[PDB]
């Protein structure tokens, strides 16, 4: 876990590393905590896994139900009152926090909705275990209108701060960029930096090593 | 205590050129009393399977909450349901239950009759998902799997290979975890012709 | 953990496993569980790992200083003695050891004490120590005879360690033998119980609901 | 047991081709209360070592203490005492780590975490941590407090490895851990604005700089935002 | 035997501004303590000067040194 | 806990279940039968919590009962057991749980084969030759792993079992006043009055 | 309430060839999720050819280790300068550290080298002082993710001889210095992939009849 | 607990102490003597906490031996109960003190009458006509009140003995794996290997 | 658990003219169990009684503390110590152990062989000293006592009324309190002749 | 328990109730909480009882053995540092708290110590269970300045204050003055507000109501 968001001329930009951890342990070495609500409205989600990837899709699926009934885009705010709303009918019991952006026919967004319901608003943000390592790399390289390229290189550049000095987080960076009277574009890897170097032996063994019992073959329709 | 380490087990997948495998141990027992040897993790429902790890008496029960379902499905829809359109359901599903959740950790696995791909794909108990293109583990041997599966594992690997890769992994973590073991039974799947087959391991 | 020890015709039999476990995991499947105190006396491993090792390893200095003193051979009694007086001095600090001190003289014939940490010290013919004593004990009960030869009095100590590394899932590895006899003990090898187990089914017939 | 009461923070510090340097601004807490500015957290020692001390100051007081009797001590029979035979940085520090552990092991430890910064007498860099559990490593780049969390990041982003500290200009070290300053009291309810950062370069020697602070900001962008998602005015 | 005693309190001395300072034990600061541990010995009652003379060498942070103690703790460097 | 033992032979199953009945420091009875027979050939016995245990065994019982006659035709060990386990899988997960362990042993006239089921209070079942709840276990299981054949006579299983209880007298501190034994087959269920008219 | 210990990750590994014998371990030093250095050494000879590693709470360990140097030093000073036999230390270390049995050293100690008759030979202790003549122990943070491995591969376990079933166990050879340091760099790999306690370098000493030899591998940086 | 009974007749005293001793989940033995001798003609039995038990006994027998030896002369039953109770009274105010409850039944010849002390780990001694400690009270006390009479012989107190074990058996949860007996009189003690034997 | 209340019991004493009584039950018994009847509280010095109450074991120690204690003193003084000279004792005695007490109630009663005037006094555990002129009462059914004191008692009675008042009192309270009874005695102290009684009373 | 203190111009006085607690129960119906340090020197004990009048007791000992030595009468600051200093020392497990009062050849004095070893000074002080009560009767009707009967007068309408509001004191009022070149005065009961009504039947049963067993006459001496 370890997100930002930075908004700069016609739009705005998240990242979000991609490990999910589960105690010391490693579980996804590529996981995805960029979600999306709607077209262009995206949601980068920290803390307990199953319950940001499922409060997202909840409220994106209402909201597409909002737009249908109501003949207009999505606004951003909207999928912000649903989130907050919600998250604080269940007293903090939901942990996700996360960072919603997005551009509707107003403007372009971006907000940060912690688990309680309580949400936050600035130029940039940073949610998760390396939250200070990327906040750090944001207010320090940080100015009022930035171009795509450097709004796009600074919020890789925090994530990176992030995956290297923070145990939470690590592997690749994702990146989503939203920019106005144009279509989303998402950057799945716009970064690669680890990869393991390859083994040192082969380790495949040669056919018959394992002692087998019993063997058949199960069907199966009717 | 952990509810999830009573009853003990583990389950692994992999995914070859064509084909997936999953395999998994047979002990059930209570704390230190070793129960049962022929208690079966893998069960499977048309041509997906699924292995569940945890809490026993949840195990069983989700098993027959599944097969109950897909049954239903295949009537509706006058066909099988997919390894994809089954993992979002067993995600789904888990969740419904997300304040008194089941204790376990499911694994998903199987080839797609469309694109005839491969899948595999793991989940924690109250439903977060997660696809590999290489391994899933589960139980309590947890760690072990990691560690063996991130050695022995090799991208496209003949179902005839991968039978002895999967098999190594899961035979060793075994034997370095205290409620797992009393033998295993591992399966091949390809587009066609599925076959099972159970291990000698070392029955302490 | 599941370690043994009985007197017989023969004198003294002892076994034990080898298993080591923290929490769930396997940390070791190579224990010595059999502290040889000295050419004479042995004790088992059971509660602390090195509470055992540590104390009985101190003993068996003072059983030489005390033989070099008198020019004879200590007692087992004297010993287990000794030994269960510096625990009771301990009873309370939080020590912990199941133990069974064997040794076979001349006067005394083939005697087992059991010490604990406790402060208990029992005189026996049969003890198990362990998570997996209950099972032991099972084996043990029925087929035990004063009159066993030396050569089944082994293979009993052996099935015995054998029945609880099957089903306490702490115990297993591999059985380690030894014989105490009036001159001195005797090691009888280490017995890997993954082969032993499939040994044993196929020449005994038992473990039936083991398909292999 | 215990607890501490008045509290100094952070103490950020890195290593450069010629030397190494070392911050830590004055302020020491009392809880929420900021009851304190004339505070002095780097304590020089001899004329080649100083050390940055963070958390109970009534401990940090005392520790000062020992370390100048450390001093009027060495002299005693011994004429080199300002050439030859003089108190190396590594010397204070393997004295200092003792007593940690010593006390840690009593029960009763002296609640801090430390950093013994200087140059070797035949001109090496020294820099070593040392908390109140005796625990202790060295390292490029040290800190306490948000350091640890802040700071370090940025003071990596300069020296990555242990292959760059010949390529660092003392001046770009400090430019560095001034700007990693203006962090820390950007996000740090318990740190003051103006410092202490004191230099040892084994050609020029020690330079104590005092009482700085910490220029340019931005909070321009403030005026911009309004409310937390609704409010347009 | 007065020796050992001595050689071996001095083995000592040297083993704590080792372990505590990690800094060798100057020479000079060996003959200081070596007279003040004879010193004891020529102003209480009950005891007996140490009977054995100790021609010390060494090398600290000065170079050479050569050192020469009597059982009156008297050190004198040479 | 109390005792309770199972095992299947040849053609039949056997159950063992002790006698007691404690509450506290005294011994209200030492003649109490823990079975109760669902149908012709299904029978069921438990231990467990105080008073979950002969509540749930009755309710189980009506039932399998009231399927029974309505159905006219008998359900089947399997079946039977699978009902059971439904319900304590349930209950595990309600206002509060029967805390009661089972054992459930019929003949299937069906197949003509004798199977033993043991289900423990959390919904956990599973198919076995011989089983037992609680620290009932620890003393027999090696025992039963040594000398049980499924050729086994039903005059074979009784010779066997006594062996296992003569031990659980031995290194038991629980004083569980005898057990009695009970037989299901082809012909139903009998009771051996003859292992404690001994 | 103050609490006197405390973890600082790290993994080391120990086995023992032939007529040599290695003792490695990562170099990265954490607290809870962050880094205190990517270079802090964990291995170290301490004289008459005898490599020693105490792993878990840092403190302790650097003590122990110490405490035992210092030791050796005045074994030589008592017994004319006399080698001490690793056997002989192994039962010295067991005191130093049932020492404290009632405030013990919270650390995984091993120390690794040649016996009197030039075998190689490994040391495993209890965190009071119980040891064991070991053969190859891992031991630390991600000891469970390399025992199975090495279990697997060092001592071929469960494999067996192609066309003769389960009857013919695959016969164990003697791995040359070369092939087990092969081994010991693919173990700390993959536990660096799947363990974010373990990572950065990786340092090994090396112990034959001619003293002590050091090599060194760079880790990923997770 | 473990059993503690005592009865003190017309010219002895007889004491019951049951001889199982059990680690937990086992009985590691079931012959154990609780007993142990101070002198010709005092025996004392015990029960208590695992290793306080005897290393107390074994301290006891020590002083009172040492004492005998050196006047020559027997120290008397009433003068012994009283050493024991001192020591165990100044125990229970100590760094740790030991858990252990004993009875001491003699044959006081210079009186020539048998006399029985039942004293508890807090230093509470009394002298009764018959005793028992822990929970082996409730289960016979009301049959001694009973039956009990002072001309009884040794003879006529086993059998009364005898009817006490037979109810603590019936009614006590735990299995204690019978008692062995003891008498004591102008002739010294010995043991009644018959009541065992039977 | 109160250590003051595991074995149970009472003692209470009264003054008349040229006289004192003082009373006690018989019971010694473990919570509920009752162990003996012959259990008497009070002993005596040359002329001066002590009645004791509380945990059993102490109430045995200080009897052979006080006995031990005044033989020395008569054979130092070569007299025998009186009721007020012995109180202050008693009480000093109580509270050198001020941290860890003995848990009592004792009660002293008699008559100075000089002045030849009545004299009754009670102390709680850590020695608190309290005479009284007319009543003192100690023990478990100490309330019940206090409540037949406060209606029976007269000044002066004559010893042979005396004796029928305290007795009424204890016999009373005992029948209103579960851990005390199975027996009571009484004693009447004059100048010269002590006469001692046991009394009839539920043995239940 | 209720005391009270207060000077007026050639001395002191204090008073106190007579009453023990002991939970709701009464134990003494005329108990002395007044105490004698030394002839011109006393104490008012409030609290836990064994502990005051064994500390006065200690402390008085102590000062007589003072003056006899140095010649001279006790002074009050004396007995004062005394208390305090040994009040502390057992930081309050000797809980007693206290008014000393008395006269020595420099002057009248008053102070209150508490049981931590604090210690106050004042012209009217009131410690006890019903000090609220007599401190609202010396709050209205005090003045600098007063006769000695005004004081005795105040003092003890301050403690019947404490007697009927309060339900952990009653029964008698006790006082002592001391006036300067004067003895000290001890009043014994200078009250005696409650006196149980007689009784409404005479209670004596007739000789032979009671039921005995035995009977014998037990002997003393030698």
């Amino acid at each position: 876990t370890t997100i930002v968001g930075v908004k700069f001329n016609n739009g705005v930009v998240i990242a979000a590393d991609t490990r999910s951890t589960q105690g010391p342990i490693v579980a996804d070495k590529n996981c995805a905590k960029l979600h999306r609500i709607s077209p262009k409205i995206w949601c980068a989600g920290a803390g307990t896994a199953a319950d940001t990837e499922a409060v997202t899709q909840l409220i994106g699926s209402n909201i597409e139900l909002h737009s249908l009934y109501t003949s207009r885009e999505p606004r951003v705010v909207s999928a912000l009152q649903m989130l907050k709303q919600h998250l604080f009918k269940y007293q903090g019991h939901i942990g996700a926090y996360l960072i919603v952006a997005g551009v509707d026919p107003t403007g372009s967004h971006l907000f940060s909705i912690h688990a309680h319901g309580s949400t936050d608003v600035g130029y940039y943000l940073s949610l998760g275990s390396g939250s200070l390592a990327a906040m750090a790399v944001l207010e320090s390289h940080w100015k009022q209108d930035l171009t795509k390229e450097e709004a796009i290189k600074l919020a890789s550049d925090a994530i990176q701060a992030g995956i290297w000095n923070d145990l939470g987080s690590g592997s690749n960076v994702d990146v989503c960029v939203m920019e106005i009277g144009k279509d989303a574009e998402y950057l799945r890897n716009y970064l690669t930096p680890n990869v393991r170097e390859e083994k040192q032996k082969s380790y495949k063994f040669p056919r018959g090593t394992t002692a087998v019992l019993k063997e058949s073959i199960v069907n199966i329709c009717d | 205590s952990d509810p999830s380490s009573i009853n003990g087990g583990i389950v692994v997948a992999m995914t070859g050129k064509d084909c997936v495998a999953i395999a998994c141990d047979l002990r059930l027992g209570s704390q230190s009393l070793g129960v049962s040897n022929k208690f079966e993790k893998i069960f499977h429902y048309g041509h997906v399977f699924l292995g569940i790890t945890g809490l026993a008496t949840d195990v069983t029960t989700l098993n027959e909450m599944f097969r109950y379902k897909t049954n239903l499905y295949k009537l509706k829809e006058e066909r099988a349901i997919e390894p994809e359109t089954f993992t979002q359901l067993v995600s789904s599903s888990l969740y419904e239950r997300r304040f008194g959740p089941y204790f376990v950790g499911p694994v998903v696995a199987g080839i797609n009759s469309k694109s005839g791909k491969p899948f595999i794909a793991g989940f924690d108990l109250i439903g977060c998902i997660d696809e590999a293109k290489d391994f899933i583990v589960s139980g309590t041997a947890s760690d072990q799997l990691f560690g063996m599966c991130e050695s022995l594992y090799e991208p496209n690997l003949e179902p005839e290979d991968l039978f002895e890769t999967i098999s190594q992994a899961l035979l060793n973590a075994a034997d370095r975890d205290a409620l797992s073991g009393w033998g295993a039974v591992v399966y091949i799947i390809k587009k066609d012709e599925v076959v099972k087959r159970y291990l000698k391991m070392r029955q302490d | 953990t599941t370690t043994l020890a009985f007197r017989f015709q023969g004198g003294i039999i002892v076994a034990v496993d080898s298993r080591a476990t923290a929490g769930n995991w396997v940390a070791s499947q190579t224990v010595k569980r059999v502290i040889e105190i000295n050419p004479f006396l042995l004790g088992t491993m059971a509660g602390g790992a090195a509470d055992c090792q540590f104390w009985e390893t101190w003993l068996g200095s003072q059983c030489r200083l005390h033989e070099l003193r008198e020019k004879e051979r200590i007692s087992v009694a004297a010993a287990s003695k000794i030994l269960s007086n510096l625990v009771y001095q301990y009873k309370g600090a939080g020590l912990s050891m199941g133990t069974m001190i064997c040794g076979y003289t001349r006067k005394e014939g083939p005697t087992i004490y059991y010490v604990d940490s406790d402060g208990t010290r029992l005189k026996g013919d049969i003890f198990c120590v362990g998570s997996g004593q209950t099972f032991a004990y099972g084996v043990l009960d029925s087929n035990y005879k004063w009159d066993l030869s030396v050569e089944d009095a082994l293979y009993l100590g052996k099935r015995s360690i054998l029945a609880a590394a099957h089903r306490d899932a702490y115990s297993g590895g591999s059985v380690n033998l030894y014989h105490v006899t009036e001159d001195g003990w005797i090691y009888h090898g280490n017995h890997d119980v993954g082969e032993l187990f499939w040994k044993v089914k196929e020449e005994e017939g038992s473990f039936n609901n083991v398909i292999g | 047991t215990q607890q501490p009461i008045v509290t100094g923070t952070s103490v950020i510090s890195m290593k450069y081709d010629n030397g190494v340097i070392i911050a830590a601004d004055n302020l020491g807490s009392y809880g929420s209360l900021l009851r304190f500015n004339g505070v002095e957290r780097l304590i020089p020692v001899g004329d080649n070592t100083v050390v940055g001390i963070s958390g109970d100051i009534s401990d940090m007081q005392h520790i000062e203490r020992l370390l100048k009797d450390l001093v009027t001590e060495n002299a005693y029979d011994n004429p080199l005492a300002d050439a030859e035979e003089a108190l190396e940085p590594s010397y204070i520090f393997e004295y200092l780590a003792t007593v940690m552990y010593q006390r840690r092991s009593k029960m009763n430890p002296l609640w801090n975490a430390i950093i013994v910064a200087g140059v070797q007498s035949n001109g090496d860099q020294f820099l070593r941590y040392v908390n109140l559990l005796g625990v202790t490593y060295s390292s490029p780049t040290l800190a306490t407090g948000f350091g640890a969390h802040m700071a370090n990041p940025l003071l990596r982003k300069v020296v990555d490895r242990e292959s760059d500290i010949p390529k660092t200009t003392v001046q770009v070290a400090e430019e560095a851990i001034v700007n990693a300053m203006r962090v820390l009291y950007y996000r740090d309810a318990r740190s003051s604005r103006n410092f202490s950062l004191a230099i040892i370069d084994k050609n020029t020697g020690l330079t104590f700089k005092k009482n700085l602070q910490v220029e340019n900001m931005k909070w321009d962008f403030a005026k911009d935002i309004k409310g937390y998602g609704t409010q347009k005015i | 035997p007065d020796a050992r005693v001595l050689s071996n309190y001095l083995r000592q001395q040297c083993n704590y501004s080792s372990l505590v300072f990690n800094r060798k034990l100057a020479v000079e600061r060996a003959g200081h303590l070596l007279c003040d541990k004879a010193q004891k010995n020529t102003q209480s009652y009950g005891g007996r000067p140490y009977g054995v003379g100790l021609l010390i060498i060494g090398y600290d942070k000065s170079g050479a040194h050569l050192l020469e103690f009597q059982p009156s703790g008297n050190v004198t460097e040479l | 806990m109390d005792i309770i033992l199972g095992i299947r032979v040849q053609d039949s199953v056997i159950l063992a279940s002790s006698k007691a009945v404690t509450r506290g420091i005294s011994v209200l009875k030492d003649s109490d039968d823990k079975t109760r027979q669902l149908s012709p050939h299904t029978l069921m016995s438990f231990a467990g919590e105080a008073g979950d245990t002969v509540q749930f065994a009755e309710y189980i019982q009506a039932n399998i009962q009231l399927y029974s006659i309505r159905e006219d035709y008998e359900l089947s060990p399997q079946a039977v057991s699978s009902f059971v386990r439904q319900e304590l899988a349930k209950s595990i997960r309600s206002r509060r749980p029967y805390q009661v362990n089972v054992l459930i042993g019929g003949y299937d006239k069906k197949k003509n084969k004798p199977e033993l089921y043991q289900i423990d209070y959390l919904g956990t079942k599973v198919e076995l030759p011989y089983g037992a709840h609680g620290y009932s276990g620890f003393y027999t299981f090696s025992l039963l792993d040594h000398h049980y054949r499924p050729d086994m006579t039903t005059e074979e299983g009784l010779d066997l079992l006594k062996l296992c209880v003569q031990e659980l007298e031995k290194r038991m501190p629980m004083d569980f006043k005898g057990v009695i034994v009970k037989i299901v087959d082809k012909d139903g269920i009998r009771q051996v009055d003859d292992f404690q008219a001994q | 309430q103050f609490n006197p210990y405390g973890d600082n990750g790290g993994t080391i590994l120990g086995i023992a060839g032939e007529d040599f014998a290695v003792l490695a371990g990562d170099t990265r030093n954490i607290t809870d999720y962050s880094i205190n250095s990517r270079y802090e050494p964990k291995v170290f000879d301490c004289g008459d050819n005898i490599v020693m590693s105490a792993n878990g709470f840092a403190a302790d360990g650097d003590a122990l280790v110490k405490r035992f140097k210092n030791s050796v030093k005045w074994y030589h000073f008592d017994h004319n300068d006399k080698k001490l036999s690793i056997n002989s230390a192994a039962r010295n270390i067991q005191h130093l550290l049932y020492g404290k049995r009632f405030f013990p050293y919270y650390v995984h100690t091993i120390i690794a080298g040649l016996d009197e008759d030039g075998k190689g030979a490994v040391y495993s202790f209890d965190p009071v002082g119980s040891y064991e003549r070991e053969q190859c122990r891992a031991g630390g943070a991600a000891a469970s993710l390399i025992m199975p491995f090495l279990d697997n591969q060092v001592n071929f376990k469960n494999q067996y001889e192609p066309g003769t079933n389960g009857k013919v166990k695959k016969p164990l050879k003697y791995l040359s210095v070369e092939e087990v340091i092969k081994l010991v760099r693919d173990s700390f790999t993959s536990a660096t992939e799947r363990h974010i306690q373990v990572g950065d370098g990786l340092e090994i000493l090396i112990v034959t009849k001619d003293g002590v030899r050091k090599e060194f591998y760079e880790l990923k940086r997770d």
